[PDB]
């Protein structure tokens, strides 16, 4: 492969989570180098189906997406990737440190997530998976895009997935900007469950009947205003990645220019 | 420019201007847009701006279809209609995987055509920006409003004269407005230090995947001496140089 390395080049110190497949550590790597890696529970899934979930990152590499250090194919298998310190957004989101967070950060890490969303666009993927339970964060509120989920546009949580997708299949990158709608209430409400008050097999019909999250409290209303187009039933005219990076980015240059710290943002 | 109302079926409001309200229609077969305005009566400004879309007419500009003036006080303007419709909304929505450099290129022409247009007709906008712009079914640029800080020029801010010279500025800004795929302009810069880092002799970078070729035509607009901008007609020159010879390609 050459992606391979040796058992010694690894050293396992702290576990991170669990999961069916295995679990993941945080580690050395050459006693150099903090990494995480992911472990075949023997018996579980395939090595091949394991080893597939590390297959596209070989082909991608982006400042904004957890990269692929290595892997190790054999007996007891590994995948080895970039250490982010801070574990899921969506856990954070909910933590101490998650309650602090005022609207210029939370602003900026949806541009950080987007500039990597904007990146998989130009490759012609599709994520799939997006949410902040799968989205990481590392030190300095830096977060990525990670292991779960994209093919090449050459099991969906509802509330996430836009309605050609969830009815269709139709998983575009459209379907992930829609995604990426949701994901945005996640980060304005410190995690909560989208569409609040409503079950799953409901929350499709009302969407197809048009309804729509409403601004969420303290959030902007342009911020909300972003969101709806997102949320906009035909995929073609809602936006690229790359108007929304570029949306975030200067969104206090344009959009606020005068934001006035509140109480919770 | 008469019509009569009667067999006009107005259709719906694609438009929500806070300075109008636009609208589809279909008279006698052809589809268009109608600008109905109430504002009071102060519907009025808008008829001295319905003239001169009389006496001044390109293929690259919104053709005025005609004027429908009723008794009871319903003043509206009938303008072709631009199937797509704002150029930068289009611009973000559908960016680089389907506009490719053919299809900006065209975008930038079927302007600096209607712009070297209307230099020789002794004519200035003074709001030249891609909200501005319309685009037809069949993927052509069309021109809107007759007239923003970010978009004028800097003479022009410091007095109240808008030359020619100042709409090729506002052409710079709006090339960039389009390789950018509809990015605000100015894009780490507060808005009170645009003015005086602009006029500290700054220009922004070369939006992404750009060529250089058109790059080059953007840093041309902006020369701090309005005399040393090229003309709409020298821009053309440019562009169909850059075309033809396939610099965007």
């Amino acid at each position: 492969d050459a992606w391979e390395i040796p058992r010694e080049s690894l050293r396992l110190e702290v576990k991170l989570g669990q999961g069916c497949f295995g679990e993941v550590w945080m580690g050395t790597w050459n006693g150099t180098t903090r990494v995480a890696i992911k472990t075949l529970k023997p018996g579980t899934m395939s090595p091949e189906a394991f080893l597939q979930e590390a297959q596209v990152m070989k082909k991608l590499r982006h400042e904004k997406l957890v990269q692929l250090y290595a892997v190790v194919s054999e007996e007891p298998i590994y995948i080895v990737t970039e250490y982010m310190s801070k574990g899921s957004l969506l856990d954070f989101l909910k933590g101490e440190m998650g309650k602090y967070l005022r609207l210029p950060q939370l602003v900026d890490m949806a541009a950080q997530i987007a500039s990597g969303m904007a990146y998989v666009e130009r490759m012609n993927y599709v994520h799939r998976d997006l949410r902040a339970a799968n989205i990481l964060v590392g030190e300095n509120l830096v977060c990525k895009v990670a292991d779960f989920g994209l093919a090449r546009l050459i099991k969906f949580p509802i509330k996430w997935t836009a309605p050609e997708a969830a009815l269709y299949g139709r998983f575009t990158i459209k379907s992930d900007v829609w995604s990426f709608g949701i994901l945005l209430t996640e980060l304005t409400t410190k995690g909560r469950v989208p569409y609040p008050g409503m079950v799953n097999r409901e929350v499709l019909d009302q969407v197809e009947r048009g309804y729509r999250m409403p601004c969420p409290p303290e959030c902007p209303e342009s911020l909300h205003d972003l969101m709806c187009q997102c949320w906009r039933k035909d995929p073609e005219e809602r936006p690229t990645f790359e108007y929304l990076q570029a949306f975030l980015e200067d969104y206090f240059t344009s959009t606020e220019p005068q934001y006035q710290p509140g109480e919770n943002l | 420019w008469a019509l009569n109302m009667k067999e006009l079926k107005l259709l719906q409001t694609i438009g929500k201007g806070e300075f109008g309200d636009v609208m589809l229609g279909d008279y006698r077969g052809n589809k268009v847009a109608v600008k109905c305005i109430k504002n009071d009566a102060t519907a009025q400004a808008f008829l001295a701006e319905a003239s001169v879309m009389t006496q001044l007419r390109h293929s690259n500009l919104v053709q005025l279809l005609g004027v429908i003036v009723e008794e009871k006080g319903g003043l509206y303007i009938v303008t072709e209609y631009m199937a797509k419709g704002s150029l930068v909304d289009y611009l973000r929505s559908r960016g680089r995987s389907v506009l490719g450099g053919d299809c900006l290129l065209k975008f930038s022409l079927d302007v600096c055509e209607a712009m070297e247009y209307l230099e020789g007709n002794n004519f200035v906008h003074r709001d030249l920006a891609a909200r501005n712009v319309l685009v037809s079914e069949d993927n052509v640029a069309k021109v809107s409003d007759f007239g923003p800080v970010k978009w004028t020029a800097p003479e022009a801010l410091r007095e109240a004269a808008f030359s020619t010279k100042s709409d090729v500025w506002s052409f710079g800004i709006l090339l960039w407005e389009i390789y950018s795929f509809g990015r605000v302009p100015y894009p780490r810069i507060p808005l009170k230090d645009v003015v005086p880092r602009v006029e500290k002799g700054y220009k922004m970078d070369a939006p992404d995947g750009c060529p250089p070729a058109v790059y080059e035509v953007m840093k041309n607009c902006w020369h701090l001496d309005a005399a040393m901008r090229p003309s709409f007609l020298q821009l053309r020159e440019q562009l169909e140089h850059i075309k033809t010879h396939e610099l965007h390609l």
